[PDB]
């Protein structure tokens, strides 16, 4: 569940951002079906 | 809704469901005035391409491609309290930022105004700001602990955190937390909103007014109910001016 | 100077000008009604009505009568109800109606007087709004149920 600690990527339908470490990411809380 | 309690039938009449013509839900909403629903802006657009972090008409979800449900309790099963409604227009905030999450609030014009009853009726817009530690209630049909879905509406009662001590928490992870945002949750984590909760309201009871006010809507958070990481919501008093401008709603 | 004409019997709720001791040939008068009344000559409501006196000393026409101004039916209010200040449902001059606003899901704007009385111009009126009707607003954040 890692990630590129850059800026913006899309976790399924939700938009995300990665912290200084690539471990955690802050995302919007919408429901996907894709 | 992580570690939540089942909502009691009729204690949250303002709650609105945003679901595809399909029936399947994807966001929460709260009834304002006679024919308006407030939500998170990001609910109302298909995921913008990172190569061009700007917004377009073509990116925004179309009014014909979703419906609003009011007076719903069961997540999938139907009621005679349910009212299925069309969408005339949708209006995002002019300074809404899809990447920063700033001004994450948007309004949806109803096509026909719902019949107001004990199970369907609006929430008040906030007539002023919120104190540190105010007990709020958050509601949604989102994914809970262990990643399953509820049969019912679920709610959590949580304290609001002060903006300063919220910012200090989301640095130095280098994520911006603007004034238009507000945080709710406890230090050691445990109660939070989650996937499928966006737009779902965060309310307070006022006394000695005896009225429920809308404080903010579900916006974003790290994971769900993580230690030292409070859930972030869209602050509404910050954008009340715009809302009143667009809707024309007085309390 | 000419021939004299019978002293006129004034209409109910209505003046006559010019008022004179006697009336003669070629003289002419105007019949008016009080504020809130018009003159009825079968079958029309006018502001004044005129008669002259003829060579033969008689009046050109009989005296008409003043029919009260009636502003008809108050306009409907959505999520609202009209109540009258009389059992007979008066709609004539100076009679009042109160626009109430259906409970408990609606309330009135600016909590105004909500009272509409008939103007002499034949129009339901409010000294706050005018001819404009009140507006009935949804009641926010007041759930009928509390938790267990």
């Amino acid at each position: 569940v890692t990630c590129e600690p850059g800026t913006t990527f899309k976790d399924k339908c939700n938009t995300c951002r990665c912290g200084s470490d690539g471990k955690s990411a802050f995302c919007t809380r919408k429901l996907c079906y894709q | 809704i992580f570690n939540g309690r089942p909502a009691q039938k009729g204690t949250t009449p303002w709650i609105a469901m945003l679901s595809h013509l399909n029936g399947q839900p994807f966001c929460g909403g709260s009834l304002l005035g006679s024919s308006w629903i407030v939500t998170a802006a990001h609910c109302l657009h298909q995921s913008l391409d990172p190569k061009d972090p700007t917004l377009r008409d073509s990116d925004l979800l179309s009014p014909s491609d979703f419906k609003i449900i009011l007076g719903k309790h069961w997540r999938l099963r139907s009621d005679e309290n349910e009212q299925h409604l069309g969408v005339k227009h949708t209006t995002l905030h002019p300074q809404y930022d899809p990447n920063t999450f700033e001004n994450d609030v948007a309004l949806v014009e109803l096509l026909e105004s719902p019949v107001l009853n004990a199970f369907v009726m609006p929430i008040c817009l906030p007539e002023g700001p919120q104190q540190e530690g105010a007990m709020v209630i958050v509601s949604g049909w989102g994914k809970q602990f262990l990643q399953r879905f509820p049969e019912t509406l679920m709610e959590i009662e949580i304290p609001i955190v002060d903006h300063s001590t919220c910012q200090k928490a989301y640095a130095p992870l280098k994520k911006k937390v603007t004034r238009d945002m507000i945080c709710a949750g406890e230090k050691e984590g445990g109660k939070d909103a989650c996937a499928g909760d966006s737009g779902g309201p965060m309310v307070t009871l006022n006394r000695e007014r005896g009225q429920w006010y809308l404080v903010g809507t579900v916006s974003w958070g790290d994971d769900c109910g993580k230690k030292d990481r409070y859930g972030v919501y869209s602050y509404i008093h910050h954008n009340k001016d715009w809302i009143q401008r667009v809707t024309g709603v007085r309390n | 100077t000419g021939n004299e004409c019978p002293e006129l019997q004034p209409p109910v709720h209505g003046k006559i000008e010019p008022s004179q001791a006697k009336y003669f040939f070629k003289d002419q008068v105007l019949v008016s009604c009080d504020t809130g009344y018009k003159v009825l000559k079968d079958n029309v409501e006018m502001d004044t009505f005129q008669i002259e006196c003829l060579k033969d000393g008689t009046w050109s026409n009989k005296i008409p009568t003043c029919k009260i101004v009636d502003c008809r039916a108050p306009g409907e209010l959505e999520h609202g109800l009209i109540t009258f200040s009389t059992r007979n449902n008066l709609t004539t001059y100076k009679s009042e109606i109160k626009y109430s606003c259906q409970e408990p899901y609606y309330k009135m704007l600016n909590n105004n007087t909500g009272i509409y009385t008939c103007s002499a111009q034949g129009v339901w009126m409010n000294k706050v709004l005018g001819r404009s009707l009140p507006t009935c607003l949804p009641v926010c954040g007041l759930p009928k149920f509390s938790r267990k």
